[PDB]
């Protein structure tokens, strides 16, 4: 019953998850301004 | 006599842990959801209760 | 624990997931814009060359 360890890694991790999906989509979005000016 | 049957199914991928409050102790089984019919089976085969 | 560790690398490997698959996506984006642009200009070109050859055919016609 370690509780502690287990209650600490799982809010840990899921911030970065979060995080992850920010970059991630801004990555797209790079692409997309770029796609915008190149028939602009 | 539960421990067994957690320990048959869950091995050590749960950690095991229980509170008094006299006439038993109030206990969980943490599991990966995953692990969780194995869990719920251990105490089915004890006879266990939630 | 050893259960929470197999929780760390499988949210983690997940994290690795979504950016590589951003990074697909935002070339499918590269792909169009480029093919796009390129499409728009050249048949705009071509058309007003042959409204240039009409053009002058009228002209030397007079």
């Amino acid at each position: 019953g370690l509780i502690k360890s287990l209650a600490e890694k799982e809010k840990q991790l899921l911030e970065r998850l979060e995080a992850a999906k920010k970059e991630a989509e801004e990555r797209v979005k790079r692409a997309e301004a770029e796609a915008k000016a190149l028939l602009e | 006599l539960v421990e067994e049957a957690l320990r048959k199914a869950l091995e050590d991928r749960y950690l095991l842990a229980h509170e008094a409050y006299a006439g038993g102790v109030a206990a969980l089984v943490v599991v990966h959801r995953k692990e969780v019919d194995q869990a719920k089976a251990a105490l089915s085969r004890a006879g266990v209760a939630e | 624990s050893k259960l929470e560790a197999i929780l760390s690398q499988e949210v983690e490997a997940e994290i690795q997931a979504l950016l590589q698959e951003a990074e697909a996506k935002a070339e499918a984006v590269k792909r169009e814009a480029e093919e796009k642009a390129k499409a728009l200009l050249q048949a705009r070109e071509r058309a007003l060359e042959a409204q240039y050859r009409a053009a002058l055919r009228r002209a030397e016609s007079a």
